[PDB]
């Protein structure tokens, strides 16, 4: 079961706009708390989440390339999971206006 | 010396059954007792009571003790207090038929009688502070109750006026503890029924001097009392109660409105912890909103209830599952029933309430949606909530980007109403173009549509697509032809939306999603150009 998320890359830090229903039920974070926030927070940082893999995203995010990787993220319950994120830059004219994260949670 | 004398009298043996000898004999001892009244008298009776009590037989000593207090209230202190101390000790258990108390309950059931009665209650109040010697309790709370119970309504009302300080133990403490003992041991609540009018409403005018100089007490401690009274009070009684407080003179209340609102705070607060009595599910509407409107419907009394709604709607915590529906449903109903004239006022009070004051936020409007669902079609009330809507949207436009989440909510949260949300989002978009913000609305649609379109193709997820198609399908239908031009221009200048619609068209996994997706598309085509 994939959870989905979208970011407006035209704003600063790509704030979230959409949250899939399963994301709402497997992160405890209903849409209202996380919209306008970037998803920088799902790992919060916390020392044990791999520092490199997080930096590899932001580098990959600038040029606008697909990134597939796997971090451990935790609900605000503190209970941790890990997913393989797929971040998909979407563009048309062709400027990266939106981002789509397709993350598949696994505790 | 003299205690030792009456030690073998008929004072300690059961009262003669003859009424005439009962009366003649008691008349004789009350004069023997009262002959002394020396410095020693309190010390004298104190030895007499602890030594001679408690016994289980009915004795003539009870009646001499009880009467001497009546004929000499000046010395009620020296008589009751030895008993008070043993009640504190545990020497005496208090039974309403325990025999020192059997008669003091009986003398109370005539101005001489009233004063003696009064002082008995005035004494027992001061010693009634809580002790622990199994919760800690107030030792003399129940005795006050049975005396107050077996008593005319005139003195109960004056006991609570005196006790709460309308004109040593906490005044608020005893009233709560004697009102509970009645509820606790008896199965009714008549003392709390006289106490709540006693605190909120002024003395009766016929009692002039008292009436002129009296003040509303501090209502903070009697927050349970009001809950318990309002939990049981027939709805007609509370509207009698509220109006009386509303149209009281200003010497009574600094601001009666502040106190009427304060009362509401306390029943709401006591609702979370009160046990045994639960307020009705429409308690905010039933005991208040029903009444507050009618005042407007029926001289200057109507004028003061109008100040309450401005007060009620300038502090929007009334809206703060089923209580919200009923609270919201109630607001809708008081609007409809009262008449066109009052609705125009209610609505203009509402506008003056919301800064047209509190700030305006989308979170403020989530409750009014549940009110608006119940409103009828085309009424000025609907217009008023939609007018406050535009006010909210105007204000948010003026960092955290509440707007981005708002549109998500109308589009998909089901907060609810596809009928409303189509109408609501139409307003939302129209405000953004006036002022960028229009990109936000432009941007979210693609994100939601395409993310949900991808999820379906790859139970709740399919349900939301249907809703978004219908909201957009209806945005075409309902500057109604003008927004339609914008959506069609939005869809076919972005290749992502273009693809997502097409796959939805051909989806048979869900019957209604592709009937719907087809229609939206054809609507895009015609309004595209
Ligand atoms: O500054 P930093 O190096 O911390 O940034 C890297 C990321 O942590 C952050 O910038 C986001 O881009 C990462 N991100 C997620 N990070 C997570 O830990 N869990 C997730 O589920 C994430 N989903 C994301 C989805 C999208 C669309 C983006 C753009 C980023 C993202």
């Amino acid at each position: 079961p994939c959870g989905f998320v979208v970011s407006d890359a035209l704003e600063p830090d790509n704030p979230i706009i959409y949250v899939n229903t399963v994301f709402e039920i497997v992160t405890g974070y209903r849409a209202e708390e996380v919209i306008g926030r970037n998803c920088r927070f799902l790992q919060c940082r916390h020392p044990m989440v791999d520092s490199t893999i997080v930096a590899k995203m932001r580098q990959c995010l600038e040029n606008g390339i697909e990134f597939q990787g796997e971090l451990l993220n935790f609900r605000k319950d503190g209970s941790p999971l890990m997913n393989k994120l797929r971040l998909v830059p979407i563009r048309e004219e062709d400027e990266i206006t939106h981002f789509i994260g397709v993350l598949l949670f696994t505790d | 010396r003299w205690i030792d004398g009456l030690q073998f009298s008929s004072l300690l043996w059961p009262p003669p059954r003859d009424p005439q000898q009962h009366k003649d004999q008691v008349v004789a001892y009350v004069e023997y007792f009262g002959q002394f009244t020396s410095e020693q008298f309190p010390d004298d009776i104190a030895e007499l009571v602890r030594h001679q009590y408690p016994s289980t037989e009915k004795r003539l000593l009870d009646d001499v003790l009880a009467m001497f207090v009546l004929h000499h209230p000046e010395h009620g202190h020296a008589v009751i207090l030895p008993i008070i101390s043993c009640l504190i000790d545990g020497s005496l258990v208090y039974s309403k038929e325990a025999h020192p108390f059997a008669s003091f309950i009986s003398l109370v059931c005539s101005e001489q009688w009233a004063l003696a009665c009064g002082e008995i209650l005035r004494i027992l109040t001061h010693y009634n502070r809580p002790i622990y010697k199994r919760k800690p309790l107030r030792p003399l709370s129940p005795w006050i109750s049975d005396i107050l119970l077996a008593a005319p309504l005139g003195i109960r009302s004056d006991y609570f006026r005196w006790c709460s300080g309308v004109m040593v133990a906490n005044g608020a403490g005893v009233i709560l503890s004697v009102c509970d003992d009645e509820v606790a041991r008896y199965e009714t609540a008549t003392l709390t029924a006289v106490a709540v009018p006693a605190l909120l409403l002024p003395p009766p005018t016929t009692s002039l001097d008292e009436h002129l100089v009296a003040g509303l007490p501090a209502l903070e401690p009697y927050a349970r009392l009001f809950h318990r009274y309002y939990a049981i009070a027939t709805p007609s009684a509370t509207q009698r109660l509220l109006l009386g407080l509303l149209e009281a003179p200003p010497s009574w209340a600094p601001d009666a409105l502040d106190a009427a609102v304060q009362l509401v705070e306390l029943l709401r607060a006591a609702e979370d912890y009160a046990s045994g009595v639960r307020l009705p599910r429409n308690w905010m509407h039933l005991h208040f909103l029903r009444a507050i409107g009618i005042a407007m419907s029926m001289g200057v009394a109507a004028d003061a209830a109008a100040a309450l709604l401005f007060r009620i709607l300038s502090q929007p915590a009334l809206l703060f599952e089923a209580t919200i529906e009923a609270t919201a449903q109630g607001i809708a109903s008081m609007l409809c029933a009262h008449g066109p004239e009052v609705e125009w006022r209610i609505c203009t009070i509402w506008e003056a309430a919301y800064g047209l004051p509190p700030i305006l936020s989308w979170n403020l409007y989530i409750p009014l949606l549940k009110v608006l669902e119940y409103l009828p079609r085309g009424s000025p009330s609907e217009a008023c909530l939609m007018k406050i809507f535009v006010a909210t949207v105007e204000t948010i436009l003026s960092a955290m980007s509440e707007l981005r989440a708002m549109v998500h909510a109308l589009f998909l949260e089901s907060c609810a109403g596809v009928e409303l949300a189509s109408r609501l989002l139409f307003v939302v978009l129209t405000v953004c173009v006036s002022h960028g913000p229009v990109a936000a609305f432009d941007s979210y649609v693609l994100a939601a549509v395409c993310a949900l379109a991808c999820e379906v193709q790859l139970d709740s997820a399919i349900s939301h697509t249907r809703r978004i198609l219908a909201i957009l399908e209806a945005l075409f239908s309902l500057a109604a032809a003008m927004v339609a031009a914008h959506i069609s221009e939005l869809f076919r200048r972005s290749k992502a939306l273009t693809h997502a619609l097409s796959g939805l068209m051909r989806c048979k996994w869900d019957k209604e999603i592709h009937k719907r997706a087809s229609s939206l598309y054809n609507l895009i085509d015609v309004h595209s150009k």
